[PDB]
This record gives C-alpha cells, structure tokens and sequence, in this order.
C-alpha cells in the first residue's frame, strides 16, 4: 500500500550483535545462506491509466541456510548468548485485590503452588516463544557428540511446531516455521550437512487495538471481548454430573 | 635427530609372509590417499573441523622383483578368483641418539587395487612389479 | 500531529489548553526526542515501547546495535524521512556522545 | 531380600563437590566472629547458601551476607567460582586447649586393605603422654573390608588414646588436653609384621604429628590486616569484611589489595560523598589504589558489596567476550534512592551506586577510580599469564633450555595467551595513546593496532651472567589495550529548528 | 504434580493422607530419583516403563547409550527442563557412578 510503509517495517527486524543462529544453535557454520522475497503482480495490463495502482501483492520470505555441523566448532568472535529476563510482574497490580483471611490466603497459596505445576511450563514456552534453543537449553551431557546436539535440537524445533527467529547476517527475522530440514551425512567426512528452508509467519492486526504488546500482567486485562462459538451443554455427556445434593432442596 | 637406519628398505609382512624382495629404488610407497580432516568456514567465521571417515585408508605400493617369490605371493593374490584381504605390518629397525628403537606401521584391510604395468624392455630392461593395496587403516606408532 | 510541549527540563505543562500543544516539525523533534529516551520493558502498555536500554548500555560490544536501534526509532516515526547519524566523541570519559541528524517530512517543500 | 538396588542405586549429592579456589572467581567475606571459625580454621569453602547457613546458622549476619550472595542470578559458582569465609580476630580469641595428634598417611582403602587382610599379626609402639612405651603384638588385620574396621582396631589397641578414620585419613587422639605429646610415629616394634610404615602412621612416612598443645591459649585481637592470613591461605581474589574498615586503616588494606593482586569491595555511607583529602575513599582515588572498589549504600546497607561482589567476579575467562561490564545489572539488594547532586558527587569521586529508577535497579559505577571492570580484567590477565607460565614450565619433561628457539617457546604461550583476552573480549586492538613501549615503537604501535596486544622477550646476551646463572628468564614485557566498552550515551540531535 | 513422599530407604507411606504427598521441585526430585530406577521389561502395564537395564548393564560397550537413555527419562518428566550429566569416577572398582544434575521448571521464576 503506502510508500512510507517499506522503510518503517523494513528495518523492524534489527540483528542483534549476539547472533542467534537456528534459533540459538550457532555451533555450526553457515556454507550458504538466502533469502528469497517474492511478489505477485496481477499480469495483465492495468485497467484504469489514472489511479489503478496497488497491486504487489505481498508474499512470505522464505530464508536458506545450508550448513555444515561438525563434532568440534570453533566460533570465530561472538558476544554469548543471555537469558532473557522473565518480565512478566512488570505491571503486576495487586493490592485492590479483596482482603481475605488467613488460610483463605493460604488456600489460595496451595491453589497456586497445585497448577504453577502445570501452567508454568507453557509459560516459560510462551516467554521464550522465539528462541527454542535456550528453552531444549544446552544439552549438557558428556555422552552425546555436538552431532547428537545438532540432531537432537533440530528434531525437536522440528516436532515443536512451534515458530522460531532465524537469523541471516544483518537481519533476525523473528518468526520463521521450519519449512524443510535435510541433513545429508557423506561417507567422506564425518560431518553432517545441512539445508534448512524457514518460512516467514506475518501476521497483522486487524482490529483495533490500542496496545501494541502489554506484560502478561496485563494482556488478558486489555483484550476485547474475545468469542466462542455456540454448544448444547443439555447435550453433554463427558460430565453430566448429577445435580448436587445441596441443590434438589436448595 | 641423528637416525641410522638397518635393513634400508622397512620389512613389509603381509598374511605372515614377509617381503624378502623388493626391487630397488621405490619398494614401498604408502600414500594416504584422502586428507585427514575436512574443514568448513563459516560466513560468521568460525570453522568446522571434521575428521574424515576416510582419514586412514592408505594405498601402500610394493615394488617386487619382476618373477622373485614376492611377485609370486602377489601374483597369486592377483589372480585369486575373490579379493583376498592383507592385513600385515611394516616395521623398520633403526637407532636414534644411538639407541636402538623400531617403528611399527600396522596395515589393516587392503586388497589391490592398481594391478602391476607389465614392460618387458630390451634397450633398457624395467624388471619391476608395482602392486598396490589400499589398507582400511594404517597406523603408525613409535 | 499535535503533542503538549514540554518546558527545558522536561516536565509536563498544563494550562493554555490548545497552546502549550507543539505543532509541527517541532512535534517531530520532541517526539522523536523522547522516543529515544523510552527503554523497552518499561510500559506494561507497550513493552516493546522502544529500544532496549538495561540489555544495551549493560553489555560489551552493543554500539552498532545501539545506532542501528536508534535509526529504527527515529526511521519509523510519524513524520521523519532520513537520518544521517553517528558517534563524535569516543566514550570521552566512558561516556559515548553520538549525533543525530534527521530530515522531517518537511522543509521538503521547495 | 536382593533388592535392585546392588545393580543401580540413585541418591542425592551429599558433598559439596568438594573443589577448591582455583579459577579467579573465589570470592571471600570476612567475618570477625569466633563461632565456628577460630585461627587455624582460617577460612571455610563453599557453593550453597544452605551448607553456610548449617556451619553457620540462618540467624549469624554471615549466612544473611551468603544469602545475599548465592541469591544474584549470575553469582560467582556459575561460572568455576567458589566462596570462601574467612576469620579476622575481633576480640580476644580464647583457643581450647587441644590434645595431640598424628593425621596418617592419604590411604585410597583400594590398596591399604588387600596388603592388611594378609596381615596376621599386629605390631606398633606408640607413646601417649610420653608415658611407657606401648607395644602391640596382635593385630588379626585380615577380617576387614574398610578403612572404618581398621580405625576400630586400632581404637582397640592403641591405650590411653582414640582412633578416628576419617576421608582415608587415619587420626589418633590422645584422651588428654595439653602437653600430650604422642612422641610415637608409630614406631617399629619388637615382633609381628610391622603395620606402622604400610598405614603412613611411620615416622619417615609423611604423618602430621602436631603435638598437644600447652593448656589454653589466647591469641592476642589482631588488626583487620590480618586479611592477610586469610590471603596466605585461600588465594581469595575478592573480598569483603562484614564489619566496616576503620577510616585510619583504610589505606593500608587499599594497598594490600594492589600488593596481593586482589580486589577489595568496601562499602561507605553518605557522609562520604564529598572529595577533599580528609575523605578515605577520595584518598584511594589520590594514592592510586584502583584495586579497593569503593561502594556506596546510603542506608549503610554492607550486603550491597557482597551482592556486588557476587555480581563481578562471574565471568567464564575462555568464552568469546565474556569480560563484562558493571552498569545496569541485577543485585541481590534492594536499591537505595539518592538526589542528582549526590549522585554526581559519587561519580566523581570513585563510590559506586545501586539506585532505583522505577522499583527497578540501576547500578551506576564510577571511572573516578579505574573501572571495576578494567582492574578485575588486569586481574584476570596478570593471573592468567602467571598460570600459563607456570603450565608451561611444568608441562614438559626437558627444563626448557635458555636458548633463543625458548624463549620463542615461552613468548609464544604469552602470544596464545594474550590471544585468548583478546578472543575473551578483555583487550580489543586500538591505537595505542600511552607514550610509552618496549622495543621500535613502530613494531609495538603496528601489533597493538592490529593484533591488541604485543609481547617481547629479550634476548639472553642482554642479561647479567648473574641473572644467566640464576636460571630466570628474561625479562618479558607484554603491552595491551582495554576494550572500549560504554556506559552512557549523549545522544545529540542535529537542530534545524 | 503431588505425589507420595517415600521415606529415606524409599519404602512407601500411608496415613497424614494430603501431607505425605509431595509438592513441587521435589515431586519432580523424587519422580525422576525413581524413574531412573525403573527396568524396561517389568511392568506388565507398561513393558517399555523405563530404560532396559537387564540389557544394558549386562553387555559390554553401553556407557554411552546408559547416559542418553537417562537424559531420555529425566528430559521426558513432567517438570524438567534441561540436563547436565557425565561420569564422575571410572568404575572404581567396576561400578562407575555418574552425576546427573536437570534443572526444574522451577527456580526460573527470576
């Protein structure tokens, strides 16, 4: 659409100094490495001669990295890479919350500590949602070669099914879909050589909201009226409970 | 360092059957045939140093005399009707510093390869065999 | 695009409704000004509000991010074109002074 | 009941890894406090807040400075670091009178038991209290299986003392307190097989044999330099005290942390922002001490140098660029809040700031003294240079022999490792400013400009045959350069009004 | 995740019922302590429960597939993140012990 468009979101992907690489598994070396931006331009010949423009349909950027991993990678000058911070509390804003007795607090506390169990792991995936390396994290057994590492972190970006940065030099695309991962293991080199297609996932907003990315302390507090579609709970099996006996009276 | 060698050629035994003729000149020439790691540089610019799976096999080739009993071992081996596997040592007895000391090069699962070029001369004879195995695995040790 | 002016030091100004509000090309500087000065993690209403400033000035080797993240801010701000910036002093204490220089959309007029 | 267990058994770590201060993060705080650790117990290890707190209790101000300390997120035992608490005399330590010893010989319990169990008879002499001298001529060594067995029949045998095993070590302790000399190494006896030389007990064997020493002793209150025993002792490269540095004594542990190659992290309180000479802190900034880190807490808060501490001395020196900077990193503190004027007052003069900006810390540290980063990074390099040194003169077998093909051996390890703080993001490659060098300034301008760092060597026919025979190398002169890393930024923008 | 808390030999524990179940950061402790410990071809509801030990510590040449079969059951337990595991001694006499050291989901609420 605009003109002004493409150097406003051109440089929205900066490239870090650290240099992810697949995702935070660097410890291989870049062999070749593309990007390919496609268009497609309606063919025939425009209708109006006046104002009939605006028709460069976009297309997602599909980024190439062939590469080499082998048992012992000698990185040349790289800054590490730091976990990021949990900045989850940033907003946190207790303290008009009810106040509510002791061990009715507790309880509350053991409620708490019974589904951070089973909460807090999606949660780190979602605080880490880019960068899958230092969520799989460094493997950090002594048995398995830096091969198994490489195998093992692909494998598992690749049953992730979940979106990672990539990073081509001067730009960290920040949400690519492993497309393609071929690695290829010739009888003269014990190496592994492998060529990774990413896809670029893009999506924009189409409604209208106010704040671009709030805390998770308040991410669910700014949402719109989200929708669910209908259901016929007098139709529902799994859980037909009796009606409670507290009830029949009342 | 100061090495005087004995025997000048090293003693080659293969299938417990030790050269005792070899022609003059090249007797045995053990080429490594593929570089021992394979290298890739990266476009940060670390590299990646790998050993290459091929990093011993080695093609040892013996010059014997043109009918001596050595061409005749070979020979045979030659015109077996399956390949035959070698699987034998080079050693060389030699002094270093005046100590006596000897090197050991084990070779481990060869078989010719490039058969002998028979020439048979007659201004200038070239009464050699040149046979070589390509061994699995060659190490050398002292 | 309007915005209220602030005075030397920075503070806000209320009162002369509809005249302490900045016009124009000078609504640009203040507000590219101060978007500059807004680190990332701070708003729980926009925490990726602009450049990353407790992972940038603490950490060795962040000055070409640290110029690349500010022609970003500036670039995609209502109102700018270009820019033409980078660092005149060298940390004349440890303190790095950087210029910066952009074209606002006007004085593009002819 | 064969249980699973003889084919795999899976338990909890039980001791602390027990490594010990090697690398240059082994960090130290001093207590003055005699609860657990007296003189002769200078220092104890550590890499847990709850192992401290159980040598040291919850309640003791050193387990809340270990808490404080284990509770930053990148602390020192992250990156090869240990901390160590130390012992300065308060007051008036009263050392109990203790009883004689005689610590054996480090025993495996692979080899001491199989030469044991063949052992039919016994044989010692021992002496306790330089009494009659005790012959022991029935020792039926062979049922036994550990060391622990062995220590039992000893306890047994020997009269009028205790015998203790205790991690492969073989202890026997007089019952007695106070000139209790146990005279014996565990002499030769009249008949049996002798034990005594097997177990390391034997006096040519290297048994310790500290006497019993006189009856209750008082060490006399020492001054807080007594640092140094801890420092002769641990090979701590940062410290801290719990109770604050005198003013007048100031200046002499400042020097010490230079003479030491050691860092020195002491907090002062707000009285202390001003710059005139009566000041201590400015006085360090004077003298040139930029190994004593001044830090500065307005409530007087002392965790703050630990966490401080804690936050420093974690960097991994073999990593790419590792070497950080101080500004703006989570502490284990809570920030204190200063005016702009005090603020200023503290970079200018050396102090260093924890303050808040929003519920949110903010380090600020000063360049009035040099930059904790660039005397922590010197410290570093010189420690890491002397090590690598000292590798290279054991490593091999020959003595490295004073010819020239040497000293290109030994210029060499100081290139690699030069090399490596330069990969380690230590020293980067700049023009060099200082007006100073080593051999054609051309060839030291040109290496510090393209490689950072430059390393000569001089050559032997330049020494005195006083300093030939002395077997010491030459003198070798190694130049580099500090990265140029940044703390703040003045943006400027370019008016077109 | 709770589960019951087994006492030091690991023997089980009945009574002080919703006391003697373990919490959390230590249900993971206790739940990873014993699924190391679980032989492959035991449990007739679950033949693949754990690793196989019958066919790994009675055949030659398995160090190496011992440590990824444990860093395979500790990284498959709901409540682990990362693993950090190697020999510790060589078979002192011939049992060699390794050191097996995962970080939790907890401890990295920062």
């Amino acid at each position: 659409m605009s003109l002004v468009n493409g150097m406003v979101e051109s440089l929205n992907n900066t490239k870090s100094e650290t240099e992810i690489g697949i995702g935070g598994y660097r410890l291989f070396a870049r062999v070749r490495e593309t990007v390919n931006y496609r268009n497609i331009v309606p063919t025939d010949t425009l209708e109006d001669g006046s104002s009939s423009t605006d028709d460069i349909i976009n297309e997602p950027i599909t980024v190439s990295i062939e590469g080499v991993v082998s048992n012992l990678f000698v990185e040349e000058r790289q800054y590490p890479q730091l976990v990021s911070r949990d900045f989850s509390a940033v907003g946190e804003i207790t303290a008009l919350l009810p106040a509510k007795s002791q061990q009715q607090i507790q309880r509350i506390s053991q409620i708490d500590s019974q589904i951070r169990d089973a909460v807090l792991a999606a949660e780190r995936a979602e605080r880490l949602a880019g960068k899958p390396y230092e969520f799989f994290g460094n493997s950090g057994n002594s048995a398995k070669t830096e091969q198994e590492k490489f195998i093992d972190f692909m494998e598992a970006l690749y049953f992730s099914r979940r979106p990672t940065e990539v990073s081509v030099n001067f730009r960290d695309y920040k949400n690519m879909a492993l497309v393609s991962f071929i690695p290829v293991r010739d009888n003269n080199t014990k190496d592994t050589r492998f060529t990774a297609d990413f896809q670029q996932i893009n999506y924009s907003t189409l409604v209208y909201t106010p704040v671009s990315s709030p805390s998770k302390s308040v991410s669910g507090k700014v949402s719109d009226a989200s929708n669910k579609g209908g259901q016929n709970p007098e139709s529902n099996e799994t859980g037909e409970r009796s009606l409670l006996s507290s009830l029949v009276g009342g | 360092s100061v090495i005087v060698y004995r025997n000048n050629q090293s003693t080659l035994t293969l299938n417990g059957y030790t050269f005792q003729h070899l022609y003059q000149g090249a007797a045995l020439v053990l080429t490594p045939v593929n570089a021992k790691t394979a290298r890739t540089n990266s476009i940060n610019g670390g590299v990646s140093i790998s050993g290459r799976v091929d990093g011993g096999v080695h093609t040892l080739a013996i010059m014997v005399q043109k009918h001596s009993p050595d061409d005749k071992f070979l020979n045979d081996a030659k015109n077996s009707q399956e390949p035959v596997v070698f699987d034998g040592s080079m050693k060389r007895a030699y002094t270093e510093s005046g100590t006596l000391k000897k090197a050991t090069t084990t070779l481990e699962t060869g078989s010719i390869t490039t058969q002998p070029t028979k020439t048979d001369n007659n201004q200038d004879p070239d009464d050699s065999r040149t046979y070589v195995i390509e061994f699995r695995n060659s190490v050398e040790t002292f | 695009m309007r915005v209220r002016t602030l005075d030397d030091n920075g503070d806000w100004t209320f009162g002369r409704g509809k005249a302490d509000y900045i016009t124009s090309k000078k609504a640009i500087a203040q507000t590219v000004s101060t978007r500059i000065k807004s680190w990332a993690n701070d708003n729980p209403l926009a925490m990726n509000a602009n450049i990353d400033w407790k992972d940038l000035l603490g950490r060795k080797g962040t000055e070409d991010t640290i110029l690349r993240e500010i022609e970003r801010v500036v670039v995609q701000t209502d109102g700018v074109i270009r820019v033409t910036e980078l660092e005149v002093i060298k940390t004349e204490k440890r303190v790095q002074s950087i210029l910066l220089s952009y074209d606002t959309i006007y004085d593009d007029s002819e | 009941m064969a249980s699973i267990s003889e084919v795999i058994r899976v338990s909890l770590q039980q001791e602390g890894r027990a490594i010990a201060p090697d690398n240059m993060n082994a960090v130290g705080i001093i207590t003055g406090n005699q609860g657990v650790l007296s003189t002769a117990d200078r220092y104890r290890i550590y890499r847990t807040a709850a192992a401290v707190a159980s040598d040291f209790g919850a309640s003791s101000q050193e387990s809340a400075f270990a808490n404080t300390f284990f509770d930053t997120t990148p602390n020192p035992i992250s990156a090869g670091g240990v901390l160590v608490i130390g012992y300065w005399r308060s007051a008036s330590e009263t050392v109990a009178a203790t009883s004689a010893t005689l610590v054996s010989e480090q025993t495996s319990e692979s080899v001491l038991i199989p030469l044991l169990n063949a052992i039919n008879d016994g044989s010692f002499t021992i002496t306790v209290d330089g009494g009659t001298e005790q012959e022991v001529t029935a020792l039926d060594f062979t049922g036994v299986s550990e060391l622990s067995e062995v220590a039992t029949i000893l306890n047994s045998a020997i009269t009028g003392a205790t015998v203790s095993e205790d991690n492969g070590y073989f202890k026997v302790t007089s019952s007695t307190t106070g000139a209790t000399s146990l005279l014996s190494y565990l002499g030769v006896a009249t008949s049996g097989t002798d034990i005594s030389a097997v177990l390391g007990m034997n006096s040519e064997s290297g048994a310790v044999l500290t006497q019993g020493t006189d009856q209750v002793v008082l060490p006399a209150e020492t001054k807080l330099e007594g640092i140094t025993a801890i420092k002769s002792e641990v090979n701590i490269k940062g410290a801290m005290f719990i109770d604050q540095i005198l003013d007048a004594d100031i200046p002499g542990i400042a020097s010490f942390a230079g003479a030491n190659n050691m860092l020195v992290y002491e907090v002062f309180d707000t009285g202390y922002l001003s710059k005139n000479v009566s000041n201590p802190v400015w006085a360090v900034k004077l003298a040139g001490q930029s190994n004593f880190r001044c830090l500065l807490s307005k409530s007087g808060n002392r965790k703050f140098a630990a966490t401080y501490m804690a936050r420093m001395h974690t960097v991994l020196f073999s990593g790419q660029n590792t070497a950080i900077t101080m500004q703006l990193k989570e502490l284990s503190v809570t920030a204190e809040e200063y005016t702009d004027t005090e603020i200023a007052n503290a970079k200018t003069v050396g102090l260093d700031l924890l303050t808040t900006i929003k519920n949110e810390q903010a380090l600020l540290t000063s360049g009035a003294n040099d930059f904790c980063d660039n005397v922590y990074n010197l410290e570093a390099f010189r420690d890491e240079i002397q090590t690598n040194n000292y590798n290279l003169l054991k490593t091999t077998s020959t003595k490295i022999p004073q010819t020239d093909p040497g000293m290109d051996t030994i210029e060499d390890d100081t290139e690699k490792t030069c090399e490596k703080y330069v990969r380690n993001g230590v020293f980067a490659p700049g023009t060099w400013t200082r007006s100073d060098f080593f051999g054609d300034r051309q060839q030291f301008v040109d290496a510090i400009a393209q490689k950072g760092y430059y390393v000569l060597i001089g050559d032997l026919a330049d020494q005195t045959t006083a300093e030939r025979q002395s077997r010491v190398s030459p003198v070798i002169q190694i130049a580099v350069k500090n990265a140029g890393a940044v703390h703040e930024e003045d943006i400027i923008i370019s008016v077109n009004l």
